[PDB]
């Protein structure tokens, strides 16, 4: 599988029993107590680039982590999970600042009281792909992918006043089909196109509808299945019309029926459950890969297709058999356990606590993390690789150059962004901006040996001068 | 159930107070 992608995750943040803390100060403490280079904006809040190529910054009232650019869904999982470890460590380091605040961080999307915050997916696409096709084919996919993507939520309605359990935290906050908004009146398809790359070649698709996932299987399926659907859209492969009546109403109705029986009404007359509509996308993705690649299909594409199909078959048979793989199922398994053990209504405060603490980043207190510790969740990557990904960038995108420069020449990096690194060299009145405009250049194959041989940032900038259209574009 | 005992061991104290106090600013 090969498509440039990344995940940005806004974390919930709590500072109990500090009546004079505010979310902005607490979020700044998290970012500043971890780290590094400043973000190149060309207030300016706490806002840094890490040696793994990631962004760590304050986005209004939340600390946010953005993965380096990666090329496949396994690597997206790996560097996204590294973000959870970075957040947990940053909060631990903040406790040692003079202020002494105990800061709790949650990889979720709502306070169950009407506020939502985002876990965004980003995908690089051909600029030539007509946007009407992106909209028409992605809306029904996004309405239904929560059957395996959802993180689960206790409470129905944006304000949480309705009693019950639903598949997704985000669904109640989406109100329109297409638009620019990310904080209110949220659209199923967000239309911002800011690729940090050559806009004559590339569109960046900015997806905002997904829940943050703890489960690595869920994150893998979310990014990997979406990437397969994007490949079909780019190639004009989908001849069917999957459009549904009232897609915003359908998104919420699908979320509000965890029995998975609610039927969408397609414009072509069909009545399909969300699982059934997902199986239609899966069948097309299988035909597409067979038609295009035949035996040239790579193992990861094969693995995504197999896990997608297996998950959908098990969801239609008995969703509770997926309690080791999907967040909403694992969470529901705990929730129903307490409901049976203690005869609790869906309005019980203990059930709200389980819903939130599932996403706590602490290894010793977060409920997902306790499930992993007791061997009750399937993993996709191993912890040693996650730890390495906290500090080292992917090898096959421009994040390699960005992260390796920061590790080796950190003192002489004035700032960095997705599309440049700014050097401050000893004895120069001017900053040296090295553009990194192509996401698939600046990789280890391009600059790795050069970086190895260079002993100072002055030597590197010298070796790169006039070679921009070789190493980076 | 065994895992429900492990969850019981780590749940936040004062569950109602904790849930009512979990109030977030809107994000994206
Ligand atoms: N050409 C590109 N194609 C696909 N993904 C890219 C990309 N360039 C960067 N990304 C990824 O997109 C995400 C961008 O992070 P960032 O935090 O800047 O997003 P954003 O612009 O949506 C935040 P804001 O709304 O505040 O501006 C990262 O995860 C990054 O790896
Ligand atoms: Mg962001
Ligand atoms: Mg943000
Ligand atoms: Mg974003
Ligand atoms: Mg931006």
């Amino acid at each position: 599988m090969h498509r440039v992608m990344g995940i940005e995750t806004e974390y919930g943040i709590s500072v109990p029993h500090q009546p004079n803390a505010n979310a902005m100060a607490a979020s700044s403490q998290v970012v500043n107590a971890y780290a590094q280079a400043r973000w190149d904006f060309e207030l300016g809040l706490a806002n840094v680039i890490l040696t793994n190529g990631a962004r760590l910054y304050v986005d209004h009232a939340h600390p946010e982590y953005s993965t380096p650019e990666v090329t496949n869904p396994r690597d997206a999982v790996l560097w996204d999970k590294a973000g959870e470890r970075i957040m947990a460590e940053a909060a631990r380091r903040a406790a040692d600042l003079p202020m002494g605040w105990t800061i709790q961080l949650y990889k979720n999307n709502t306070d169950n009281k009407g506020a939502s915050y985002g876990c965004h997916e980003n995908y690089l696409m051909n600029r030539s792909t007509p946007f009407a096709d992106i909209v028409r084919h992605l809306i029904p996919f996004f309405v239904t992918r929560q059957v395996f993507c959802g993180a689960g939520r206790v409470g129905i309605g944006a304000d949480g006043r309705g009693e019950g359990f639903q598949l997704s935290q985000r669904a109640d906050f989406f109100e329109v089909e297409v638009g620019l908004e990310t904080t209110l009146k949220r659209p199923i398809i967000n239309t911002r196109d800011e690729p940090h790359a050559d806009p004559e070649k590339y569109r960046r698709l900015h997806v905002i509808i997904g829940d943050a996932n703890m489960s690595e299987i869920a994150t893998y399926l979310k990014l990997g299945t979406t990437a397969l659907v994007l490949a079909m859209i780019e190639d004009g492969f989908l001849s069917q019309d999957f459009s549904v009546e009232s897609p915003v109403g359908a998104l919420r109705a699908v979320s509000h029926d965890p029995t998975l029986r609610y039927q969408l009404r397609l414009h072509d007359g069909r009545r399909l459950t969300a699982v059934q509509l997902q199986m239609e996308y899966l069948e097309q993705a299988r035909k597409y890969v067979e038609d295009r690649f035949g035996t040239d299909v790579d193992d990861m594409t094969r693995d995504v297709l197999d896990r997608w199909e297996t998950t959908l078959v098990r969801l239609a048979d008995d969703p509770m058999q997926l309690s080791r793989d999907l967040d909403w199922v694992a969470k529901l398994s705990i929730l129903e356990g307490y409901r049976q053990r203690e005869n609790l209504p869906w309005s019980a405060h203990k059930l709200q606590l389980v819903d939130l603490q599932y996403h706590d980043v602490r290894p010793d207190r977060g409920l997902y993390n306790r499930l992993v510790a007791r061997g009750r969740m399937n993993l996709l990557v191993d912890e040693a690789a996650v730890r390495t990904a906290m500090h080292e960038p992917p090898n096959d995108t421009r994040a390699y150059f960005r992260g390796r420069c920061l590790a080796k020449f950190g003192a002489e990096i004035a700032a960095a962004s997705w599309d440049s690194v700014i050097f401050d060299l000893p004895g120069r009145d001017s900053l040296q901006r090295v553009p990194t405009l192509e996401p698939l250049r600046g990789t280890r194959a391009h600059v790795g040996d050069l970086l190895d041989r260079c002993r100072s940032a002055t030597e590197l900038v010298a070796a790169l001068t006039g070679g921009e259209n070789l190493y980076f574009q | 159930d065994a895992i429900l005992d492990e969850i019981d061991d780590v749940l936040e104290e004062n569950a109602e107070e904790f849930v009512r106090s979990y109030i977030q600013k809107g994000g994206q």
